[PDB]
């Protein structure tokens, strides 16, 4: 067990923030913190005011380091709002005293940890997001963890993924501090929020193995997550989108849906938004689950629309149709534009993968996929135009499994 | 069946 080595575990229990691991750690709360009554039990931190939050943690001085030798871990759940790539530098976790021990901060596209063994001496290590691949700011969910051993590696992992490796050569040991203060401090020369859940620290080193271990434990991979990492719901507003085509927002020309290029990266708010609803599932909690069976409506001009499948003016392709959005009863629906949702997540983005459904059951026909094709839709006459539109493949559709193409993804509208 | 599901979508929604 992992858990043997485990010294604090701050966690949120009955609206009441602790130390679970056993070893009783002090955890004083003040100003604005806001407890999360359902899951993750996250706690929410912002940079506003003069009454921000501040969560301080004293440990016991003693017992803590008894099994501790050379080496630690930290591992946390973190969501930063509004993280652009040019963000001013904030200390989010700090535990050093009198120039000793360590903190995480974030500056730019960084998150940094930083060890000091003195006010001489300190080393970092950082994980850097990918700029073009989150243009609106990483705002999602991602799990961190940090392993140092003092003779060996400072080491940090992003999603279970190793980012860096280096050699600890400079710092030849660590007085640490007995607290760990949560708060977000701008460093001395437009607000953000944080949100935290289960912040662990560990009394070894973990290994690649154990990571992964952990950072799968702390999830429920059944639930399909939105575009932040928060749990799917039905009955809410999404803007879907295709992760191939993340500069792409939802319209509308005749009976089709049309992929129309996006005005900015500034968020996602343009175009149409759908709903996601519910037909089947195992449980009824409002969460969309793997294996579920599920339609879309979408408003457009007044009017509420399903998506479903068309008869396009000429063919697209062998096995290929397209999908639109149609006024159509509830019979139709469950014959030609009910789906099958399986969660698919990367390192890069939380997504599923939409397979269409016989009858509004969890028999499969084919896969929402997407791409470009010339045809007809609403007053076109003269000439055929070349759309951008969601497409299913039926029947024969093996190679677009593994396909990027048919990963889709839910961002709030809010 | 499936094979008849496929045979319905191809006269439904396919030119034709």
């Amino acid at each position: 067990s992992i858990n043997d080595s485990k010294i604090l575990s701050l966690q949120n229990k009955k609206n009441t923030l602790m130390d679970t691991s056993g070893y009783n750690a002090e955890v004083r709360v003040e100003g604005n913190v806001q407890l999360n009554p359902i899951f993750p039990f996250d706690f929410k931190l912002g940079s506003s005011g003069d009454d921000r939050g501040k969560v301080i943690v004293t440990q016991n001085e003693n017992i803590v380091y008894n099994a501790m030798y050379e080496s630690f871990s930290i591992s946390f759940w973190i969501r930063i709002n509004k993280w652009v790539s040019n963000l001013p530098g904030y200390t989010i976790i700090d535990s050093v005293k009198n120039n000793s021990g360590w903190s995480i901060g974030i500056i730019s596209n960084f998150l940094v940890f930083t060890l000091k063994q003195n006010e001489n001496s300190e080393q970092d290590i950082n994980f850097s997001y990918d700029i073009s691949k989150n243009a609106a700011g990483y705002n999602k969910w991602f799990f961190v963890t940090i392993t140092t051993n003092m003779m060996g590696n400072m080491m940090i992992y992003i999603n279970g993924k190793l980012i860096d490796t280096i050699k600890v050569k400079e710092l030849t040991g660590i007085n640490f501090s007995k607290t760990i203060t949560f708060q977000m401090n701008k460093i001395p020369n437009d607000n953000i929020n944080m949100w935290i859940r289960d912040f662990y620290i560990f009394a070894k080193e973990l290994d690649d193995k154990d990571i992964n271990i952990l950072f799968n434990s702390l999830q429920y991979t059944n639930v399909v997550k939105d575009y932040w990492g928060n749990d799917l719901r039905y009955d809410k507003e999404y803007y879907m989108i295709n992760v191939n085509y993340m500069n792409r927002y939802m319209s509308k020309k005749g009976n089709g849906i049309v992929f129309n290029t996006r005005k900015n990266n500034n968020d996602f708010n343009e175009g149409y938004k759908i709903i996601i609803k519910r037909i089947r599932g195992n449980t009824n909690d409002t969460r969309v689950r793997g294996e579920n069976v599920l339609y879309f409506n979408t408003t457009i001009d007044n009017k509420q629309y399903s998506l479903g499948m068309y008869k396009p003016s000429r063919n697209l392709g062998t096995d290929l149709v397209p999908l639109g959005a149609l006024d159509q009863p509830m019979d139709e629906i469950r014959k030609y534009g009910s789906f099958i949702i399986q969660p698919c997540n990367t390192f890069d983005y939380y997504a599923s993968q939409l397979f269409l459904s016989s009858n509004a059951t969890t028999n499969r026909l084919g896969i929402l996929s997407i791409g470009s094709y010339s045809f007809k839709l609403g007053d076109d006459y003269w000439f055929n135009h070349e759309y951008l539109i969601p497409v299913i493949k039926i029947e024969h559709y093996a190679s677009l499994l593994e396909s990027t193409s048919t990963h889709w993804v839910f961002v709030p509208a809010s | 069946s499936q094979e008849d599901m496929f045979a319905k979508l191809k006269d439904k929604f396919f030119n034709e």
